[PDB]
């Protein structure tokens, strides 16, 4: 209705320049952020393969019967994996 | 001293610590021991 009619005055108790700096610090923050959250998501666009992947993919390593990977019979090193 | 680089084999989850580590020139007094000796023809 015209309860509005005099928000106007809201500025000459907030000031303009601090208002403008937060208001822009915000906003770019927020958009970086909202980013970030959409990637980290199933609706990824840019790694979901579509429309074509462009990197070769991953490949499995077979395992043992302690379901670890097999050691190699005279390597100088156990072998590496990551799951424990 | 062990001057870099080092080799490392990482055996476990990610950020837990969990790797064994190699100095490529100590390892190398472990190789040069070894010596698997040779093998004798099966018999008749
Ligand atoms: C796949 C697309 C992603 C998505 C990806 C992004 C990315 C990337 C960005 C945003 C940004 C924005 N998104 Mg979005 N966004 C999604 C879904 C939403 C939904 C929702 C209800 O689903 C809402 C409310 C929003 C709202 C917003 C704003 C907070 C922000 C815009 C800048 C701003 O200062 O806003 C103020 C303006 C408003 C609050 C009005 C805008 C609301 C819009 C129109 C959302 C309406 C959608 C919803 C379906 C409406 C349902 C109502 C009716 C049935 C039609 N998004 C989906 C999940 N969005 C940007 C941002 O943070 O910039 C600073 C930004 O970079
Ligand atoms: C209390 C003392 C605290 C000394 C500070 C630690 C120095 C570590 C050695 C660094 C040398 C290097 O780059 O690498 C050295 C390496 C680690 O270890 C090695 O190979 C070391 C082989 C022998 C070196 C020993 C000398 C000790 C002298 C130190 C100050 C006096 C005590
Ligand atoms: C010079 O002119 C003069 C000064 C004389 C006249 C000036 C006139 C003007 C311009 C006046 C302007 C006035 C304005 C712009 C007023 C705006 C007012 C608003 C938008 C007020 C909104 C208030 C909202 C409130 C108080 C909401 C509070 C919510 C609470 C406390 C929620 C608590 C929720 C909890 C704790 C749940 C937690 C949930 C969970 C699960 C996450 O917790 C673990
Ligand atoms: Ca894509």
């Amino acid at each position: 209705s015209d309860k509005f009619a005099g928000m106007y005055k809201l500025w000459t108790f907030i000031d303009p320049r601090r208002t403008l700096i937060f208001i822009v610090a915000f906003q770019i923050m927020l958009g970086i952020l909202i980013h970030m959250i959409v990637l980290g998501s199933d609706l990824n666009w840019h790694n979901d393969g579509i429309p074509r992947f462009y990197s070769p993919r991953p490949v499995d390593v077979a395992v043992g019967p302690a379901g670890i990977p097999l050691e190699i019979p005279g390597s100088p090193m156990p072998q590496a994996r990551n799951y424990n | 001293c062990d001057f870099p680089p080092q080799d490392v084999v990482q055996t476990g989850y990610r950020g837990l610590g969990m790797q064994q580590n190699y100095n490529p020139k100590l390892l190398q007094k472990v190789i040069d021991a070894t010596q698997v000796p040779d093998a004798i023809p099966a018999a008749t």
